């Protein structure tokens, strides 16, 4: 987005330089140049109308990152506690399938 | 002094990120000496964050790790090796950037 | 001239040709001036250097980037129209050099405002990403919780299966 | 200065500013080992918009011979006895902003053959070492069918016909 | 605003997709399938030329000699025609400013005969 | 004058972890050979394989003629005590993996006819090693075939 | 530098237009006198942290647009500011792969 | 039948246990906040000034 904005600002100038160059160097050229400049100018305006005044970024940034660290810790604990017990299932339930297999082979 | 040591080591590690310089050193036979492998092992102190803070060209660190595998230095004497590695590096770089940009732009234009 | 593609391996490697314990240790974090490449690249610096160093500042400290960028876009179009006006009246007038210099000045302030935006974006990215990470961890945990219930559902299915056989 | 054939000289800053007359200028520099600080080519660096200095009076000069716009720019060193009299001395070719001296036919062939014969001799010495062969009816190691197979082949064809191969 | 306070912010590695191989003219390749359930069998599968333990040195040396021979032949075949090549004979003269020849010849003959004598004696 | 985008995930990977997760890995895959597993996982995979072979086995219709099978921790060891001996095994997923007929030892070993020898040329044994194996790679009734 | 060929000039228009590009334009954002840290010294109001995470904040978490469609930072906004078929496509601000 | 059942439910189980163990091994284990809203922005300025990894 920001790279597009910089390129658009640089091009806004491109159509100025190019316009004046063409002039020094017929009516359709000036018409298309004018349309080009106006189009890209309006695009730069509507693109600037995007990035905001903005706020926080620290006060709220710091608070949010601290809350996120706490919640990441608690979520890691929850996912592991589930995981120790999840892996527990496969551990001796596959040994229950091996007990069945041993009893079938012993026959 | 230790300052000159730090500066020269930083320059050397940043220079190691060049496949041309790596092929230079490999052809000139510097890798075959058992002194250079110990110097490389000592150079691993750059992985620390306090030392990595001063690295302008970060692409070197990963490369350094490869140099420890002891099979990367036996090869790379070829020029086709430097060719291929620089090709893949610049390809990853430029294609990642410009492909993200072009994909975003083309999808935004086509969806409209 | 005399120099080749740089002097080859020397000094530190000579030192390194030792054994067990003899080689020198790593250098300390020189927190001052260094010489990477050719630039000094000294430590302790900012991200977007103030435009006050090196150029004039046409914008007050209120700096409401969104409003000033919009004004600067207008000044640039109006200044181009005035440059065309210098061409109507006197091409050789001294003002032509000033107008060409004044439009460039405007194109530079827009880039300084864009540089303010890039950290405004770094700060926002440092803030988020962990919000997406947060949601992904909670969703992965919900999947495991649901999968375990469904695995317990399979357990109860196996219980049904014993009467199912009987 | 040991071997002019085995030297390469460049300048990355000069590489972006490069095409035709630019090449003559780069060669003209000074630090390039091939360029002489004596002879006549030094005085063309002193002269301005000269257009025929090699003819009327003469001397050692460097002139572009063949040129490809992007990279290839070949330079030739001439020694003139008089106008309309040219004697070619050597050729220095610039590939990718890297100057080399054109190798002679005979000199290059002979040196590379010497590198090949030396490798062949090392291989021959290794062969003589590992070979030896003991004089007393021995060799320096240091360095069928039971004819019951016709029925086995019949059984093989039988199982081929019975169990056909399936690709 | 001014005086930003940095806090302990933890970030997870952004390894959602890896580009194992990057082709020319674009065309990204996402070889990594991010699996394990099959990786166990892949590792269970795991559970320098033909031989090349003896005569490796001899082999490599002869290969290198052959390669140099081939390169010279290639350059000679590229001179055989005017395709991307030249042959202009710049009237020059390899002037050796020494008695290199005599000395060279002498030393060469000496060492070659040394090798010969050594071999003979040994045998 | 234009200033560009920040490293962002790249800088994160730099400062925290060191293993560069960007660019291509083909460097390591083409230049560096893989490191081998130790006994810890060698035999671990061996026993997971025991288990899966057990599954495939209880899944087919083993011949009632003999089918003397022992897991041998890696091979079913299908052995007639009569004149044939084979060791079939699987290579992966139970739905569609083919079989592997590693050994084709012939049990018919008489000491009155063949003294200090086998009973058939090894090459003819190696022919059934690629023939019955290609027949079982059909995946149609392999145990009976 | 003469250029000015009808063909050479025509290439310039297409290249320049491609990079740049009923209102369908983003909703005008009124200026906020107090910012979250310096302006309102509100410091962290847990409410602000909750609002950014899930609520729609017009400029902190997204761009409102007109027609009501809400575009978050990761998403790409397609809009048509000029009264013409051609539409400005605004690529994602964050672009997190 | 019970074996087909165990296999399907527990292949799902292997995938879930694997999400969990990706966790145990890495994600949701180290959780180190060392260096963040300071040095990374500095490195931002750094590689932006270095158009080779930029």
């Amino acid at each position: 987005r920001l790279t597009q904005l910089q390129d658009a600002v640089n091009s806004l100038a491109d159509q100025f330089c190019n316009a004046i160059g063409v002039l020094q160097q017929t009516e359709e050229y000036a018409q298309l140049f004018a349309a080009l400049i106006a189009r890209t100018a309006k695009d730069i305006d509507v693109l600037i109308d995007s990035l905001p005044s903005e706020e926080s970024t620290a006060a709220l940034q710091a608070a949010s990152l601290y809350k996120l660290e706490e919640e990441n810790h608690e979520a890691a604990t929850c996912l592991e506690d589930v995981v120790y017990r999840g892996d527990m299932l496969l551990e001796k339930i596959q040994s229950a399938l091996a007990d069945i297999a041993q009893s079938q082979l012993k026959t | 002094g230790n300052r000159l040591r730090f500066q020269l080591e930083l320059e050397f590690v940043q220079c190691l990120a060049n496949p041309n310089y790596l092929n230079f050193l490999a052809q000139r036979g510097y890798f075959k000496d058992k002194a250079f492998v110990n110097y490389l092992k000592y150079l691993l102190y750059w992985k620390d964050p306090e030392y990595a803070k001063y690295l302008k060209y970060p692409q070197c660190l990963h490369m350094l790790e490869l140099l420890q595998y002891e099979h990367f230095r036996k090869e790379l004497v070829n020029a086709q090796c430097a060719k291929f590695i620089d090709e893949q590096q610049i390809l990853h770089w430029q294609h990642y950037s410009r492909k993200r940009m072009r994909l975003q732009q083309a999808l935004a234009e086509q969806q409209q | 001239a005399l120099p080749p593609p740089m002097q080859y391996i020397k000094e530190y490697t000579d030192e390194n040709i030792q054994e067990g314990l003899a080689p020198k240790p790593p250098p300390p974090i020189k927190d001052s001036y260094m010489m990477f490449g050719n630039q000094f690249q000294c430590d302790d610096l900012i991200i977007r250097p103030l435009e006050s160093q090196g150029i004039e500042r046409l914008h007050p400290m209120q700096f409401d980037h969104k409003k000033e960028l919009r004004k600067l876009n207008m000044s640039i179009l109006i200044n181009f129209l005035d440059l065309l006006d210098i061409l109507i009246r006197s091409p050789g007038s001294i003002k032509r050099e000033e107008k060409l210099e004044d439009l460039k000045l405007l194109f530079v302030h827009v880039h300084h405002l864009i540089n303010e935006y890039r950290p405004h974006q770094a700060r926002e990215t440092l803030r988020v990403m962990m919000e997406v990470q947060k949601r992904q961890r909670l969703e992965t945990a919900e999947r495991f919780q649901k999968h375990l219930e469904r695995v317990i559902e399979m357990i109860q299915n196996c219980l049904a299966s014993l009467p199912d056989d009987l | 200065r040991d071997n002019l054939l085995g030297i390469s000289w460049v300048d990355s800053s000069w590489i972006p500013i490069l095409n035709s007359g630019s090449v003559l200028d780069y060669f003209s520099e000074r630090s390039n080992p091939f360029y002489d600080r004596t002879c006549n080519n030094e005085v063309v660096k002193m002269q301005r918009l000269t257009l025929e200095h090699l003819n009327q009076m003469v001397g050692i000069e460097y002139i572009l011979l063949h040129a490809q716009e992007p990279i290839l720019f070949i330079i030739r060193k001439q020694q003139r006895q008089s106008p309309a009299q040219v004697i070619p001395l050597a050729d220095y070719y610039i590939i990718a902003g890297v100057i080399y001296q054109a190798p002679d036919l005979g000199s290059v062939i002979n040196s590379r053959v010497l590198t090949a014969v030396h490798g062949i001799q090392s291989a021959f010495d290794e062969a003589m070492s590992y070979c030896r062969y003991h004089p007393s009816k021995g060799y320096w190691w240091h360095f069928s069918s039971i004819f019951q197979r016709q029925r086995v082949d019949a059984l093989l064809l039988d199982l081929r016909q019975k169990f056909p191969p399936k690709f | 605003m001014s005086g930003v306070r940095a806090v302990r912010i933890s970030i997870e590695s952004a390894c959602e997709k890896q580009v194992h191989e990057v082709g020319l003219d674009g065309t990204e390749t996402y070889l990594p399938p991010l699996s394990m359930s099959q990786n166990l069998a892949r590792l269970a599968q795991r559970i320098f030329q033909p031989s090349l333990w003896p005569w490796d040195s001899v082999r490599n040396n002869l290969r290198s000699a052959l390669t140099e021979m081939c390169v010279l032949y290639d350059v000679l075949s590229i001179v055989r025609d005017k395709k991307f090549m030249t042959l202009d004979p710049v009237s020059q003269d390899a002037l050796p400013p020494k008695q290199n020849p005599q000395t060279l010849q002498l030393i060469s003959k000496k060492k070659s005969l040394a090798g010969a004598a050594q071999i003979l004696l040994k045998g | 004058a234009r200033l560009p985008s920040f490293a962002i995930p790249y800088a994160i990977d730099v400062l925290t972890t060191g293993s560069y997760p960007r660019l291509p890995t083909c460097i390591r895959d083409k230049i560096i050979p893989p490191d081998p597993i130790t006994k810890i996982e060698k035999q671990a995979t061996l026993h997971q394989l025991n288990q899966i072979l057990r599954h495939r086995l209880v899944t087919t219709d083993l011949p009632p003629q003999l089918a003397n099978l022992t897991v041998a921790n890696g091979r079913v060891k299908f052995r007639v005590e009569g004149e044939f001996e084979a060791t079939l095994t699987v290579m992966g997923d139970d739905p569609d993996v083919p079989w592997r007929l590693l050994k084709l030892e012939i049990l018919v070993e008489d000491k009155e006819t063949g003294d200090g020898r086998a009973l058939v040329h090894s090459m003819q044994i190696s022919f059934i090693h690629q023939l019955v194996q290609s027949r079982l790679f059909a995946d149609e009734k392999p145990l009976q075939d | 530098l003469s250029r000015n060929e009808i063909i050479q000039s025509y290439l310039s228009r297409q290249s320049s237009l491609l990079s740049s590009s009923a209102r369908q334009l983003h909703v005008l954002v009124p200026q906020s006198p107090p910012t979250d840290l310096p302006g309102l010294t509100r410091e962290v109001t847990q409410d602000d942290l909750d609002r950014i995470q899930a609520s729609q904040w017009p400029g902190v978490n997204g761009c409102q647009d007109t027609q009501g469609n809400w575009y978050d930072w990761t998403q790409c906004i397609s809009l048509d500011p000029h009264g013409d078929d051609g539409r400005l496509n605004i690529l994602p601000y964050v672009c997190l792969d | 039948q019970l074996q087909k059942q165990l296999k399907e439910a527990e292949q799902i189980l292997a995938t879930a246990v694997y999400q969990a163990k990706e966790k145990l091994k890495s994600i949701e284990k180290a959780r180190k906040g060392a260096i963040s809203s300071e040095e990374i922005i500095k490195y931002a300025h750094r590689i932006s000034a270095s158009n080779a990894v930029c």
